[PDB]
């Protein structure tokens, strides 16, 4: 969500459960930001500013490796479009 | 002279008593950031 | 020391269930330690001060 | 009572302690050294905009700044380093919020965004900064500090 | 800015100092007085 | 650092003094409640102002107290009005007190 993560339990007996938050804080704005890998799930969440990683619990990779000022510097509000 | 010490800033701590404070903390600090804001300075003293 | 409990919102073509308190979904903290001063969310929880 | 990614960020006077709730409670102020601050500091009177008398907790979502702002000083703690950084010139300012991607603030009627002005220019006034830091070393000898 | 206070000596000779390979050392006020007293550490100083 | 003081007065401002030994206390929001022996047994209820302590004796009568059974307290605030204090002995009935 813009400024939410969630689970959706489903199939955790294939009815559609309700749903888990992960953080209600932390969210992508920018669908295009994100690449799935067996790593994870890397996003960029222009709300923070921040590079984040998620693999079950949500890693600031920009801040462990020191990239908060490039991607502070390059946000923007406006969406992906070719 | 005869000794030196050299004094880094990962933070600003209190409540410790002044024989023993470490020194790499600040005391006391006013409209600084230590976190890199704006720029690439980070654990380095910078203004607001 | 009361909370209310609403229903959850359908999100069909009805009334807002946040407006309709109906006060038959309480639920009474302890009194011996005080007022219910706040309440807030974090992951996916309630938690009560 | 401040929410972020990190916890929950109060401040309790009955114990005089800056707490954490992050699933198990944990005194910031204790850890990092800041209980005669609070201690000093209290009082029973609620917050409320007129006059500051309890804390009034900020976050700042765009950079995981948490301020702790009294009617004259403002503490401000960073989750980044997980450190108090300094007692910032934002005291007796009523609201601190994010709105979409900036951290605005709002003071004697105005909008004022922040991290955008001049440097050490707060509401329109020059505020000074400054760095205290003990020098204590080989404590049990005396010195002349020189230089 | 530092302290030094000679050990005491035998009440039994009031010539003989205080020689063995430990002994308990107590700082104390027992006049009356309303001060707050920091008291930072202790060096001792001995002849082994 | 030392203990100050704290004059006991009475809402009309006269001085209360305390009866006598005490067994137990307890502190419900702001009022804390005595249970003492002496003369009489007691109960008090005592609410921090500014600099004193607005006392009132909200009982003086023969309530069996023994300095052998201290007491112990549960005190619970449910409104305004409402705020009881549940204490026991070890020798005589369970009571309650508004």
């Amino acid at each position: 969500q813009r400024r939410g993560l969630s689970n959706i339990l489903f199939n955790s007996g294939l009815k559609v459960s309700g749903k888990r938050y992960i953080s209600n804080t932390i969210g992508c704005a920018n669908k295009w930001s994100i690449a799935e890998s067996p790593s994870g799930l890397y996003f960029i969440d222009n709300e923070t500013n921040s590079l984040y990683l998620f693999n079950g619990e949500i890693v600031s990779l920009s801040d462990k490796l020191g990239f908060r000022q490039w991607i502070s510097t390059h946000n923007v509000h406006v969406n992906w479009e070719p | 002279a005869l000794k030196k010490e050299q004094h880094f800033f990962k933070g600003m701590q209190r409540d410790l008593s002044v024989s023993k404070f470490n020194p790499e903390y600040a005391f006391d600090a006013q409209n600084i950031r230590i976190t890199a804001r704006e720029h690439d300075t980070l654990l380095s003293v910078s203004n607001e | 020391n009361s909370i209310t409990v609403t229903k959850e919102k359908s999100l069909g073509e009805d009334i807002d269930t946040w407006t309709n308190i109906t006060l038959a979904t309480t639920l009474d903290l302890d009194g011996d330690k005080g007022e219910i001063v706040s309440l807030n969310t974090y992951n996916n929880e309630i938690f009560c001060f | 009572i401040a929410e972020s990614p990190s916890g929950l960020y109060f401040i309790d006077n009955e114990t005089n302690s800056l707490y954490l709730f992050n699933g198990e409670i944990v005194s910031l102020s204790d850890k990092l050294g800041f209980r005669q601050w609070i201690s000093t500091h209290n009082v029973h009177v609620n917050w409320e905009p007129v006059g500051y008398n309890n804390y009034r907790s900020f976050y700042d979502k765009n950079n995981n700044d948490v301020y702790f702002t009294y009617k004259d000083h403002c503490l401000c703690y960073s989750e980044l380093i997980n450190q108090f950084t300094s007692f910032m010139s934002y005291e007796g300012v009523p609201a601190m919020f994010n709105v979409s991607s900036e951290f605005y603030a709002f003071k004697d009627g105005k909008m004022w965004e922040q991290f955008a002005g001049d440097y050490n220019m707060f509401f329109g006034e020059y505020k000074p900064f400054s760095i205290t830091f003990v020098a204590n070393a080989e404590e049990p000898n005396d010195k002349i500090f020189n230089t | 800015r530092i302290w030094r206070a000679n050990i005491p000596r035998a009440i039994a000779n009031n010539r003989d100092r205080i020689r063995n390979t430990w002994a308990y050392i107590k700082l104390g006020m027992n006049t009356p007085n309303t001060y707050r007293t920091e008291f930072h550490d202790a060096i001792i100083h001995y002849f082994a | 650092k030392g203990n100050k003081e704290i004059p006991l007065q009475s809402p009309s401002g006269d001085p209360v003094v305390i009866d006598g030994v005490l067994l137990g206390q307890n502190v419900l929001n702001n009022y804390v409640t005595l249970f003492t022996k002496g003369t009489n047994d007691n109960i008090y209820r005592l609410e921090n102002k500014g600099t004193y302590f607005e006392t009132l004796i909200l009982f003086s009568g023969n309530l069996n107290f023994s300095t052998d059974y201290p007491i112990e307290s549960i005190s619970v605030y449910e409104n305004n009005n409402i705020q009881k204090v549940y204490w026991v002995d070890g020798l005589n009935q369970a009571r309650v007190i508004n």
